[PDB]
């Protein structure tokens, strides 16, 4: 019979960042393994159709790639954009909301991450089709949205309401009444700003914050290094280039050679793409990760435990960082508690009287109903208590008086 | 013709390389064949092949009040 | 041949202490110990909660808070029976290690 | 080529794995420290523990 | 204009069952191609890495 009922919340502000994609490679089979020879590339001719399904498999990635940034980020219509004049209710978003000062047009949390996160053998790189400005204005337009309509923008055409307005629902949501909101207004925007500057900080100085996305750029890059470590190695042959085997020998014993340089380049070709291919797997299962995180997170308030951030879900707001996407998820957490007595029915006439909506608590010498989530206690009247039965079968049990406004006013 | 500076091959130049036969409009419309970093095609009216700078979707603004 | 094994960085021991917190977390506490600070309440209470989460409401649960139980022990007990004496229980994992 | 055949399919059973891992992490996250809303993801019937 | 409505209950408790972590293995490159040899090793250093 005792019950612990948070007195005082406060306001929180996480991150989490998940990868989006990698960088468009293309190798050509040709020029690596046979670059500018003639008896290499007759030699070369005669393995069927080895390097062409090469060059099918790493588009295939390429334009996969393009797909996945595509769907993590262009999930918006329009493009929408933030009033002139900012009063919003108190709250201020000036970390996150490009700045137009700026020389190029990103907020200052962007412009961390981009600072904070840092060969010629055939090897190419394509360049992506976005550009980086260009998921700027993706992300500057899904803010705006966000913060001016809500979530009505991803469900239809994109409604105004204020944002004090917008926070009460959004507390409504999870069951905390809104007056809370409505009369702390000040508090909690001290602690949204307050936490904002501290995410800057924090991220800034720590620099291994954001280590799962360098992670993928080093080890990408060790893969090309090994690649082309390929290329001075005799896998059994006499020597490891073309023009000395050819210059120092005859063709009846160049052609053995120059086959066994073929062969073991061929499989070092081999091995690369299929690392590739498991690779660009995984990196395609955090995309989709991450295009729900933006779906059901960003777009919505979610009530999926622990997606959105460890603890009760108010708010969310993405940020581009080099190849990946960075969420700041905004929640709320109780913090100061408090012991009670507890009881689960309150026999008055003989009837027993559940509460619609509350826990039935008391200090000392009194009795109250209180929501769940803060302590707010009222007096215990026929409005938030319904009847059911009579008091015999619950066990637990408590007399006391239920209130009735309607007979004072009867007795007038 | 991908990356090579072009003075060595209407002509058109771009980051992913130059293009060779199509006329840089400075209009932008929705995007049709991705040529890249930004910049694709279409073919579109006398009717050529043309090669503009994508669009994000039509603006927008929202009579935002408290 | 060159074949090692290594061994797990925790034991059973200490998974087992894991989810030996977990079932105290959620007799306990409930759904609040993974939102914050730990908060009790008692157990009728909290099926109470559970109930009224998925429509019906609570009178049915402080009313039939007997025969409940009595539900919750047997398929307790059943399923130790069941998953004692079938052999094929366990195939999901014993897969893997084959 | 034994060794390489090998070291193949255990990354791709590596990956398989992780993919019941996460899934599993899904479940207890949401189920054991949550009421779930969404159908037949916490057993056939509605959900209470 | 016909409903049914269910006048009674009954709890079930359904297992269900995840891997999660297989075994940690490890295998040397040089000990298992071949080991305790020298021409191995001679032989093997010009095949890669
Ligand atoms: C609730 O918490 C804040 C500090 O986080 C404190 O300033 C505020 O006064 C508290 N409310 C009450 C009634 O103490
Ligand atoms: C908002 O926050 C920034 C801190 O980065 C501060 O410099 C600025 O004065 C604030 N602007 C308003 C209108 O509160
Ligand atoms: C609750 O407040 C005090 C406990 O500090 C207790 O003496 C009292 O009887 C209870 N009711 C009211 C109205 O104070
Ligand atoms: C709680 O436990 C004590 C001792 O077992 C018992 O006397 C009491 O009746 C219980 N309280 C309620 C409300 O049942
Ligand atoms: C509640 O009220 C009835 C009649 O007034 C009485 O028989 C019963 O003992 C009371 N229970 C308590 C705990 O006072
Ligand atoms: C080569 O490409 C660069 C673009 O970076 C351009 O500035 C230059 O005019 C081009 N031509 C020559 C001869 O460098
Ligand atoms: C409901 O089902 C149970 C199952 O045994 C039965 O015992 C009980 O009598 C039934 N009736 C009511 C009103 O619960």
């Amino acid at each position: 019979n005792s019950i612990a009922i948070p007195t005082n919340f406060t306001i929180s502000v996480t991150t989490e960042i998940l990868p989006v994609s990698m960088t468009k490679t293309s190798v050509d089979c040709t020029m690596y393994i046979c670059g500018d020879s003639t008896e290499c590339s007759n030699l070369l001719l005669q393995y069927g159709s080895f390097c062409t399904q090469l060059n099918r498999a790493l588009t295939g990635i390429a334009v996969e790639q393009d797909k996945n940034t595509q769907e993590v980020f262009a999930q918006v219509k329009q493009i929408y954009k933030t009033p002139p004049i900012k009063d919003f209710g108190g709250f201020n978003f000036s970390q996150i909301l490009p700045d137009p000062s700026k020389p190029s047009k990103r907020s200052p949390i962007e412009d961390l991450l981009f600072n904070k996160v840092t060969k010629f053998n055939g090897l190419t790189v394509l360049p992506p089709l976005l550009t980086d400005e260009m998921i700027a204005q993706y992300t500057s337009a899904l803010l705006a949205g966000t913060i001016t309509s809500g979530w009505t923008f991803g469900a239809g055409p994109a409604l105004q309401i204020p944002f004090p307005m917008q926070m009460a629902y959004r507390f409504n949501g999870i069951g905390v009444t809104q007056n809370v909101l409505y009369e702390n207004q000040k508090l909690i925007a001290n602690q949204f700003n307050s936490a904002i500057g501290k995410i800057q900080d924090s991220l800034s100085s720590t620099p291994s914050a954001l280590g799962k996305l360098q992670d993928v750029v080093n080890q990408n890059a060790q893969a090309l290094n090994t690649l082309v470590k390929q290329l001075s190695s005799n896998f059994g042959a006499i020597s490891s280039v073309l023009n000395d085997i050819l210059s120092r020998l005859d063709p009846p014993e160049a052609e053995v050679q120059i086959d066994r340089l073929i062969t073991g380049r061929l499989q070092s070709l081999q091995t690369y793409v299929t690392q590739q291919l498991i690779r660009a797997a995984e990196i395609r299962a955090s995309a989709n990760l991450a295009a729900t995180k933006m779906s059901e997170c960003v777009l919505g308030q979610s009530k999926r435990v622990d997606f959105c951030g460890k603890g009760y879900h108010l708010m969310s707001f993405p940020q581009s960082a080099p190849h990946g996407v960075v969420f700041l998820h905004v929640t709320y957490v109780p913090a100061q508690e408090k012991n009670f007595t507890t009881a689960p029915a309150i026999c008055h006439d003989g009837k027993a009287h559940f509460p619609r909506e509350g826990v039935f608590v008391s200090n000392g010498t009194h009795w109250f109903v209180t929501q769940r989530n803060f302590y707010e206690p009222q007096i215990i009247t026929t409005d938030n208590t319904f009847v059911s039965g009579n008091c015999d079968v619950v066990i637990g049990i408590v007399n006391n008086t239920v209130y009735d406004p309607l007979q004072p006013e009867l007795d007038s | 013709y991908q990356d090579v500076n072009c003075t060595e091959v209407n002509v058109f130049q771009t980051r992913a390389g130059c293009l060779i036969g199509a006329e840089h409009v400075n209009n932008s419309y929705e995007c049709d064949i991705p040529i890249g970093a930004g910049i694709c095609a279409s073919y579109q009216t006398s009717q050529s092949i043309i090669a503009y700078t994508m669009s994000l979707g039509a603006e927008n603004s929202v009579a935002y009040s408290n």
